[PDB]
């Protein structure tokens, strides 16, 4: 009903928020990028449901230590801005997590999470 | 406040440690085989009247000085470093030098990019 629209337009927003992160290290004009790549973050054993988001949750603070790397401002704005903005959106959206057996790239970790989010908006807009 | 986009140069048979790790330096958190940082672990450390913060954890004078050990941690340090840095290249054991040129390399920044100084080592044995 309306609940899943307002959770819809969540998903939404957290989803542009990654959708410029990554964009912004995934650059050629990034020389960083490969310093970034070599650090390894832990994947979700399975992702299909919101609470699986704690293991999101959970690898926010590496993640804004790899963004801390690049020392411009692609975007211009706190790092610190975005990831927290980010973290406020998965509260919104407490549990267990089990992770993947092996690390990935930061890039691998952003695709992941952001076809995460677009996958559960086009799974509720159903009925 | 500027670092190296890339990693010193490699000799073969040669490992480049530092004498003074410049305000800047970070160092990884990397942990022995069959370990794994803790789940949201700090992935390195940092230097910043000026000392480190952060810390370390696995589970299966102007500038810093050389942090102390942590539980489990990979053999091999691994650092990544800001410009003005010196890092000094030493051979293996069971090796020997020439340092046919100088035997250390800098992170140097010209016209805005970051580049090592090529050193001239090699090690026979």
């Amino acid at each position: 009903s309306s609940s899943t629209k307002k959770t819809q337009l969540q998903l939404e927003h957290l989803l542009l928020d990654l959708q410029m992160i990554l964009n912004g290290i995934n650059n050629y004009k990034n020389p960083k990028l490969h310093l970034m790549l070599s650090y390894g973050f832990y994947m979700p054993k399975k992702a299909t449901e919101l609470k699986h988001l704690q293991c999101l949750e959970e690898e926010l603070k590496p993640l804004e230590e790899v963004l801390n790397l690049a020392q411009s401002k692609f975007n211009h704005l706190r790092p610190r801005d975005l990831i927290s903005n980010i973290n406020v959106i998965v509260l919104e959206l407490t549990f267990m997590c089990e992770y993947a057996d092996e690390t990935a790239t930061i890039v691998e970790f952003l695709n992941r999470w952001i076809t995460f989010c677009q996958s559960i908006i086009s799974t509720l807009t159903a009925a | 406040a500027e670092l190296c986009d890339d990693d010193p140069p490699e000799i073969p048979h040669a490992t480049f440690k530092a004498m003074a790790y410049k305000e800047g330096t970070m160092l990884n958190c990397e942990c022995k085989r069959g370990f794994r940082r803790i789940k949201s672990g700090s992935l390195y450390m940092l230097c910043t009247h000026s000392s480190w913060d952060n810390q370390c954890q696995c589970t299966s004078p102007g500038h810093c000085r050389e942090p102390p050990p942590w539980e489990n941690e990979a053999t091999e340090r691994i650092y990544h470093f800001v410009v003005g840095q010196m890092v000094y290249y030493q051979c293996v054991q069971g090796y020997r030098a020439l340092h046919r040129g100088p035997a250390e390399s800098v992170c140097k920044m010209t016209h805005g990019k970051t580049r090592w100084t090529q050193p001239q080592l090699i090690c026979t044995g």
